[PDB]
């Protein structure tokens, strides 16, 4: 919904991610970081009628991922990737 | 299809362009998606697309940095091709351009490139040139290597490298520090007028070679020095690509007879060879002063040579001549005949909004402290022009530089980028510079949109509607082009004229008694034509002639000398009014306190056909007046404004204001004395009532009512 | 041309001017045209330079040399006949002059027709409508409009057919027509180069355009036509024809139409002089321009010279207050002098108008000046109906429109106000007509709606002032 809250977008992404529990941030197209716990609507933060967000893992877990030598080569769950569509 | 006309940017950022949403829906790209732009000479650039409420459906808004990378100019067309396949980069090698890195040293990455790209996720393509501002310098960089190709998005995990000598600028590349449209603050309307007249024959010369009708040959820009007359001429030439030739009076007049005229006509010949071109002649009044005011042969012959060169423009295709003067009446009138310089644009003096924008332009490269408020500065810099605001910023910078440089202690040929990056200009440095700066246009008339709105005027609800109808009717549906106000003084005559100008966002030109008297006394009533010319150039505007009877009173009023109701100035005003059309967007308002002795000519059909009576306010209006006057101050709950209004039965709006200001003055006294209370109390109003009196007697009201009944 | 000769060095300007005259004799018969005469030979008493005084003397003697240079006629052009050294206009030299001025409403149409000779115009093109809209335009501007309209038609059609080349097929050229939209576009791009200068023309106003005032129409014919249609009766009875008439009364009653209508039937030029012109002359100490006005009438003859706002001089002297003297002043003194020196044999008739007759300098009403007085009151019941019907001659009127009722209600309305009512009702009927396709006649609803905006321009006290004055004169 154009009036949906930012917390519903974080919930949507968490369900799509391979690891729904792993903290992350979503950066809006205007350079403003979106806070999951902020009561702000999509039509108020400039994500209507359509927008692209930039995904990045929280800095705390990125330090552990790099220090452990783990390549973050999969973001989404195989349950969604098995249905991936190509763009033309 | 999928191609839009290039227009000016609203968002100054160098990595983004703005489309109208319907075209993003046709291209099926979202806000923030990365797209490629296809420009001329088989070049392309990568950027992010957003949308706004101002972009035209068929245009793309992009700034100078993006246009230069595409080798396109305003008015051209480019293709938009979304490229969602763009990946994040791994390593990008960026090197500065030598033309902008001179005199500066230190670690350019830490100061410029790092904060520019950090968490910005800007698209980058090999060969791009982009600008990073800071440290009071504008430094642009060129991308020479990208690990992915030919473009990518920078990420926090992308390696940013910068090693090697600065790159020498190529001959096909333009400097981003050259004056363009984004360097002009106020006077946007005047710039738009130049665009309509000039850009078409320069961008599309093939439209005028096929026809016998020539575009305007000369444009005369006039106004005080330091307002941007030369800046506009240069910005237009640089944005369209026309060759810019600079001429000025002193350069030609300093030469001897023969050499002087040769140089003037040689410049015109060079413009033809380099056409399309713009010839800018500064100090036109110096190169071509009125011939009847000089007896020298050099001055008279140069005027004749310039006149013939202007006529020769019918052969010098695509050459446009622009000239700058202080006033259109300071030059030989021959230049202003049909053809030659028959188009005039008044640049004027920037208002509070324009001054703020000019300051923001000059601070593009400046680091400001958190306490800096340029809007406050723009409000204090009354009478300043852009040249003075440029000096203001420079002087504030120099004061900040001295304060920190005494601690930096870096004595060398170059200055480290880091120590400049930490330098910030604070409010104490702007206020210091304001105290040292002296405006160059303080005595010139300042014309701007007034700040008085309808909520500042108590009562007169029907007059407010009448004025809104008089201005709205000729636009929504012979309509009248002016109104006279009459009635007791201090009831809001001037405020009404300002408030309608405010709501319309129209310029308010105030003509007061002393100005009408000065013109009469000095036999300089010809200045009325300049006043009306200002009103036309300032359109939309409200031209307010206060104290229309000030001269009749100066000549005796009730007694009289050699004259009566009409005088030098009012007759010149009548002369101009009879030539003004309702389509000029100029609304003329008059006011008088003695309508019984005002030249009846002004009320004849076709002139000030509307006539509104402004009586003393009634009881509910007096309360509204007190509330409006006190809207800017804390007022105690014990203050009974209705009780005061009931007592002040014969008081005008001006008289109620005196009461409010008297109560305020007392509040100031008590506050200071107690500190050595925080709101105005009833005791302050009760004391004010002991001194305030009505300024208009009952006999004077009858005089106004009798007139009102006579005319209906 | 002036500025080219003046751009030369001392000695070169005089030699070049002499050569042109010598070449004309060798190539006689020949015409020498000197443009911007005021630039090559400005008034000597208005310049300072030796070279400029020398050039004027050189031209003056070259003009006299034309008695020996057989079959050489010199023509010159200036913007103002009094901006050149008066010696040039002395007997011999430039002893003839012709005032070209600005093309009139008919001439503007003629110019548009001339510059469209080769153009194929569409059925929707109306050059008369353009000529009426192009107020303040001169031939240079009207020619631009025609060329621009032609180019717009070319860019719409030919640029979708042909290449950027030198040659176009004859069939494609002849297949191209210029529409009214192309002329209107050019009109929006052009700007009149002569909007402030006075335009003198034979008016198109006829007697059928004036409602009421039947007796004034006849009186003007007796004053203007009879002195020249029946001169043998004026001589027989020793009558001295009047040189002019002054109109007075409330504004908007047809004073302007009266002067134009008699000029129309007489096929005479109408010259419009307004108050601001007389006011400027006084305050600027340039009353010499009074002679220019009367000389325009002498050169435009037959003509009717109309002085509006004749009270402007009396008002400038104070009007309602003023000093303890009379109305005589510099400008009116020059006006009276020029009138007295004007002969009735030049077929020039002077008409004045004022809205404040009580302050008109009595000198203007003496025999030989504007001795005749005609009162033009607000139209009466039968005249107001005539005015409404006259304005509606251009648009069908529905049977439900009661024009006599409106005339009986609009008792305080002037002819100017009745015209707004008719024209507004016409616009309202047109608005409905256009909307019906997104009507054939003006309906009662359009007149009743028009009455919501129309107002009387003349107050009740103004009427009594005019009636009391007219009664005072008996
Ligand atoms: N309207 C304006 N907007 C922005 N800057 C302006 C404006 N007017 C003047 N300036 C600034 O003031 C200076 C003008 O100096 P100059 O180039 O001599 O032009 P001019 O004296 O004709 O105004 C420049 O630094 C310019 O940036
Ligand atoms: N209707 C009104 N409402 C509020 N304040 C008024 C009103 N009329 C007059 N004033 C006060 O009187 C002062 C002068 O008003 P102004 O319009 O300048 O008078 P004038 O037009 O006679 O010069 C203003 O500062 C205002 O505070
Ligand atoms: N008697 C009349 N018959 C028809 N129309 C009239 C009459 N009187 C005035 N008008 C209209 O009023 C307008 C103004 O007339 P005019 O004589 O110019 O007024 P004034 O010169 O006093 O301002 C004219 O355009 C005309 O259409």
């Amino acid at each position: 919904y154009a009036r949906e809250r930012l917390g519903a977008v974080y919930g949507f992404v968490r369900e799509a991610l391979q690891s729904d529990w792993l903290p992350f941030e979503l950066l809006a197209s205007g350079g403003q970081k979106l806070s999951e716990d902020e009561n702000l609507a999509l039509n108020e933060c400039g994500l209507v009628p359509s927008a692209l967000l930039t995904f990045s893992w929280d800095m705390a877990v990125l330090e552990d991922i790099k220090a452990a030598g783990a390549e973050p080569d999969s973001i989404l769950k195989p349950e969604l990737l098995s249905a991936i569509e190509k763009l033309l | 299809p999928n191609r839009l006309i290039v227009d000016e940017a609203i968002n100054e950022d160098n990595s983004v362009v703005s489309l109208s949403q319907p075209k993003m829906d046709e291209l099926q790209l979202f806000r923030g998606d990365t797209v490629l732009l296809k420009g001329k000479k088989r070049r392309e650039a990568v950027c992010i697309v957003l949308s706004d409420d101002t972009c035209s459906d068929e245009k793309i808004r992009m700034n100078r940095v993006v246009r230069n990378n595409l080798r396109v100019r305003l008015g051209d067309v480019i293709s938009i091709q979304p490229c969602p396949d763009v990946k994040y980069g791994k390593r990008i090698h960026v090197l500065p351009i030598d033309d902008t890195v001179e005199g500066i040293t230190g670690n350019l990455f830490e100061v410029y490139l790092k904060p520019y790209f950090l968490e910005a996720y800007r698209p980058i393509r090999k060969g791009d040139i982009f600008l990073v501002r800071g440290g009071m310098r504008a430094v642009e960089f060129k991308v020479v290597e990208t690990d992915p190709s030919p473009y990518c998005i920078v990420a926090p995990d992308t390696v940013i490298h910068c090693e090697g000598e600065p790159i020498k600028r190529e001959d096909e590349e333009e400097s981003l520090n050259e004056v363009g449209y984004d360097d002009i603050g106020g006077c946007r309307k005047q710039l738009a007028q130049i665009k309509e007249m000039v850009e078409l024959p320069l961008r599309h010369p093939a439209l005028f070679k096929a026809i016998g009708v020539k575009p305007p040959r000369g444009i005369l820009l006039y106004g005080p020095p330091g307002t941007g007359k030369t800046l506009i001429a240069r910005a237009v030439a640089n944005e369209t690509g026309a060759f810019f030739f600079l001429i000025n009076g002193p350069e030609i007049m300093s030469k001897l007879a023969g050499e002087s005229e040769s140089n003037l006509r040689k410049a015109f010949e060079e413009a033809e060879k380099n056409a399309p071109a713009i010839i800018f002649i500064d100090e036109l009044d110096a190169i071509a002063p009125k011939r009847e005011k000089t007896h020298g042969e050099v001055e008279r012959r140069i005027v004749s040579q310039l006149l013939t060169l202007m006529d020769g423009l019918k052969q010098r295709a695509h050459v446009i001549v622009m000239a700058a003067t202080n006033r259109p009446n300071s030059i030989d009138p021959a230049l202003r005949r049909f053809g030659r310089f028959d188009r005039e644009v008044d640049i004027g003096i920037p208002d509070a909004t324009g001054r703020l924008e000019i300051l923001q332009i000059h601070t593009k490269n400046m680091k400001l402290a958190d306490d800096v408020d340029l809007e406050q500065v723009a409000n204090e810099t009354h009478g300043h022009v852009g040249a003075d605001l440029a000096a203001l910023c420079s002087e504030a910078a120099l004061q900040a530089i001295r304060k920190k440089m005494d601690l930096i202690d870096l004595e060398d040929e170059t200055i480290d980028a880091e120590v400049m990056n930490s330098l910030a200009v604070t409010m104490d440095d702007f206020r210091w510079a304001l105290s040292q700066s002296n405006p160059s246009a303080l005595r010139e008339t300042v014309v701007e949109v007034p700040q008085v709105t309808w909520e500042d005027i108590g009562g007169l609800e029907d007059v407010k509607r009448e004025l809104q109808e008089l201005v709205q009717y000729p636009v929504e549906h012979t309509p009248s082009k002016g109104v006279l106000f009459y009635g007791p003084p201090g009831c809001g005559k001037t405020l009404l004229a300002k408030a309608i100008a405010n709501e319309c966002q129209a310029n308010f030109i105030s003509i007061k008694g002393p100005e009408l008297l000065t013109m009469w006394f000095g036999e300089s009533e010809a200045n009325v034509r300049e006043i009306f010319d200002k009103a036309r150039q300032a359109a939309p505007c409200v031209l307010f002639f206060d104290e229309l009877d000030s001269i009749a009173k100066a000549r005796g009023g009730n007694i009289g000398d050699g004259g009566g109701a009409a005088d030098r100035v009012i007759n010149q005003i009548l002369t101009e009014m009879d030539g003004m059309s309702t389509k000029k967007n100029v609304f003329i308002i008059g006011a008088t306190n003695r309508p019984d002795i005002i030249d009846p000519a002004i009320l004849r059909p076709g002139r000030l056909d509307q006539l509104i009576y402004i009586p003393l306010p009634d009881e509910k209006s007096r309360v509204a007046i007190l509330k409006a006057n006190l809207r800017k101050s804390p007022v105690a709950k014990d203050v009974d404004l209705e009780f005061l209004a009931k007592m002040t039965n014969g008081f005008s709006g001006a008289d109620l204001t005196e009461i409010c200001q008297r109560a305020c003055k007392l509040a100031i006294r008590e506050s200071i004395e107690s500190e050595i209370v925080p709101e105005i109390r009833r005791d302050h109003f009760e004391e004010a009532m002991r001194f305030a009196r009505r300024s208009v007697s009952d006999n004077d009201i009858r005089k106004y009512e009798m007139f009102a009944q006579t005319l209906q | 041309n002036g500025p080219e000769i003046m751009s030369k060095l001392a000695g070169e300007s005089e030699s070049n001017l002499r050569k042109a005259f010598e070449e004309a004799e060798k190539n006689a018969p020949a015409i020498i045209f000197i443009d911007e005469l005021d630039a090559i030979a400005p008034k000597r008493e208005k310049t300072h330079g030796e070279v400029e005084r020398r050039i004027v003397s050189q031209l003056l003697t070259l003009m006299d040399g034309l008695k020996q240079r057989a079959h050489v006629i010199v023509m010159a052009a200036t913007n103002r006949p009094n901006s050149i050294d008066p010696a040039l206009r002395r007997f011999g030299r430039f002893d003839r002059e012709v005032d070209i001025g600005i093309p009139d409403a008919t001439g503007r149409l003629e110019i548009l027709q001339i510059h469209t000779k080769n153009m194929k115009l569409a059925d929707d093109v109306d050059l008369e409508q353009v000529a009426n809209e192009t107020h303040g335009h001169v031939g240079a501007d009207l020619a631009a409009l025609c060329s621009e309209a032609a180019l717009q038609a070319i860019r719409k059609k030919m640029d979708l057919i042909d290449l950027e080349d030198e040659t176009i097929d004859a069939e494609v050229m002849n297949s191209l027509a210029v529409t009214m939209d192309d002329f209107r576009w050019a009109l929006s791009q052009s700007n009149p180069s002569a909007l402030r200068e006075t335009v003198v023309e034979v008016p198109q106003v006829t007697w059928e355009d004036i409602g009421g005032l039947e007796d004034v129409k006849r009186e003007l014919q007796e004053l203007v036509q009879y002195p020249v249609e029946h001169p043998d009766k004026f001589l027989k009875f020793g009558m001295t024809p009047s040189k002019g008439v002054l109109f007075y009364g409330p504004p908007g009653c047809g004073k302007t139409l009266l002067a134009k209508a008699i000029a129309n039937e007489c096929q005479a030029n109408f010259i419009s002089i307004k108050g601001p012109e007389l006011l400027t002359m006084w305050f600027g100490e340039s009353e010499a321009n009074v002679r220019e006005i009367f000389d325009k009438a002498r050169q435009a003859a037959p003509c009717v010279l109309f002085f509006d706002e004749l009270d402007s001089i009396a008002k400038a002297r104070g009007g309602n207050i003023g000093d303890g003297g009379g109305a005589a002043d510099r400008v009116i003194n020059q006006i009276l002098t020029e009138m007295d020196g004007m002969s009735t044999k030049k077929n020039v008739f002077i008409i004045g108008a004022t809205n404040r007759p009580d302050i008109i300098d009595p000198a203007i009403l003496r025999p030989g000046r504007l001795d005749q007085l005609i009162y033009i009151p607000l139209p009466d019941e039968k005249s107001r109906v005539a005015i409404l019907k006259a304005n509606l001659r251009k648009s069908p009127v529905a049977k439900d429109v009661d024009l006599e009722f409106l005339a009986k209600m609009t008792n305080g309305f002037s002819g100017a106000d009745l015209t707004e009512i008719c024209q507004r009702a016409c616009k309202l009927a047109i608005r409905e007509s256009i909307e019906s396709e997104i009507v054939p006649e003006i309906r009662r609803d359009h007149f009743e709606e028009a009455m919501r905006f129309a107002r009387r321009s003349v107050s009740d006290n103004d009427i009594r002032k005019y009636e009391m004055f007219a009664q005072t004169l008996q």
